[PDB]
């Protein structure tokens, strides 16, 4: 029943500032002491800052200390850290954590957000663009899928059918292409006979740049 | 601070398999030693705390043992699902830290990619770029070549390839390749293939597509 539930990820320049929200449910929030915990890309967990339950405690780790703060709103169960100064060294996964244990001792952490992604860079936002991939023109089973490409930063989300189509389903991990833009396919794998009755289409989302595009894939 | 060194970086073990896994302290942390599991796409899972005792709800095949400098945690008996990253973290001294983790590859029996073949939409190549795509689905292990040729004429430098984590359920991999053309070069060709060696195979296998 415990659930932290975190927002304001996403892209921002360099020496730029940006506020990160973990909402929790199911435990009582002024009990605890919390903890944010970052990753970069490919790289391994780096405690970020605690707060006590009330919280007049604070700590921090030496690369945050002086341009982030940690905070809570106990009046609405909300967690905050507000960054500052950022810089590309600040990119990463950043993950609320609820102390298990009581008190402002230092934490293990039994609950965790489902982490957001801060993007620290100065190119812009820009959406991708979406092909189909369907063959040429055999076997039992058929491949189709959608090309997301040209796109910053990241993530994307690809859905097929609206959440419907789940089996079979392959998103790969984006490539950084020379451009600059990051690119991935998405494919499934159906039966073949299928094709004739089932409509296959694939829902790209790219929250950085509000962008929500449905493409029908049809052998071609 | 206190630096955890985790041992073996990679580890790669069947299901039914017992996996020990090591993370050692610069110095003392007494019993403030926990341990996390982290799947891909996801926040990590408290497995272990204060170095012997299971989180609530975990499974009893994961168990953890020792002190002061040396501790071990165990998975008795692998599953699929166990695919994942697991670290280590002490809560003795400020700041908490962790170990750079422990990657547990689960090893499953030979499996051939299934491959697959896309040309160029339409719609793309009204945009003055041509990507083609070739898919290998579902295989084991992880190493694969993938060579494009063009009318017979092998490809270099304008390729890129993407893997997928190992499955969760199967334990296998896919791979993307994509060849990326002008459309004014793609329009001069005919014959694409992806051609694909893997232990699976008997022998290399190719896709193939003529353009039109």
């Amino acid at each position: 029943e415990v659930q932290l539930l975190e927002s304001g990820g996403g892209l921002v320049q360099p020496g730029g500032s940006l506020r990160l929200s973990c909402a929790v449910s199911g435990f009582t929030f002024n009990s605890f002491a919390m903890s944010w915990v970052r990753q970069a890309p490919g790289k391994g967990l780096e405690w970020v800052s605690a707060i006590s339950g009330s919280g007049g405690g604070t700590y921090y780790a030496d690369s945050v200390k002086g341009r982030f703060t940690i905070s809570r709103d106990n009046s609405k169960n909300t967690l905050y850290l507000q960054m500052n100064s950022l810089r590309a060294e600040d990119t990463a996964v950043y993950f609320c954590a609820k102390d298990k244990i009581l008190w402002f001792g230092e934490p293990v952490f039994d609950y965790w957000g489902q982490g957001t992604l801060v993007t620290v860079s100065s190119a812009s936002t820009k959406g991708p663009s979406v092909f189909p991939l369907a063959p040429s023109s055999s076997g039992g089973t058929a491949a189709l899928g959608c090309l997301v490409k040209d796109y910053f930063p990241e993530p994307v989300t690809v859905s097929w059918n609206s959440g419907a189509l789940t089996s079979g389903v392959h998103t790969f991990p984006a490539v950084l292409q020379s451009s600059g833009l990051y690119s991935l396919s998405s494919v499934v794998t159906v039966p073949s006979s299928s094709l004739g009755t089932q409509t296959y289409i694939c829902n790209v989302n790219h929250k950085p740049s509000n962008t929500k595009v449905d493409k029908r894939v049809e052998p071609k | 601070e206190i630096v955890l060194t985790q041992s073996p970086a990679t580890l790669s073990l069947s299901p039914g398999e017992r996996a020990t896994l090591s993370c050692r302290a610069s110095q003392s942390v007494s019993s403030y030693l926990a341990w996390y599991q982290q799947k891909p796409g996801q926040a990590p899972r408290l497995l272990i705390y204060d170095a012997s005792n299971r989180a609530t709800g975990i499974p009893a095949r994961f168990s953890g043992s020792g002190s002061g400098t040396d501790f071990t945690l165990t998975i008795s008996s692998l599953e699929p699902e166990d695919f994942a990253v697991y670290y280590c973290q002490q809560r003795s001294n400020w700041p908490p830290t962790f170990g750079q983790g422990t990657k547990v590859e689960i090893k499953r029996t030979v499996a051939a990619p299934s491959v697959f073949i896309f040309p160029p939409s339409d719609e793309q190549l009204k945009s003055g770029t041509a990507s083609v795509v070739c898919l290998l689905n579902n295989f084991y292990p992880r190493e694969a070549k993938v060579q494009w040729k063009v009318d017979n004429a092998l490809q270099s430098g304008n390729s890129q390839e993407s893997v997928t984590e190992q499955d969760s359920k199967d334990s296998t991999y896919s791979l993307s390749s994509t060849l990326t053309l002008s459309k004014a070069d793609y329009e001069k060709h005919k014959v694409y293939a992806c051609e694909v060696t893997h232990q699976g195979l008997s022998s290399p296998v190719t896709k193939s597509f003529n353009r039109g």
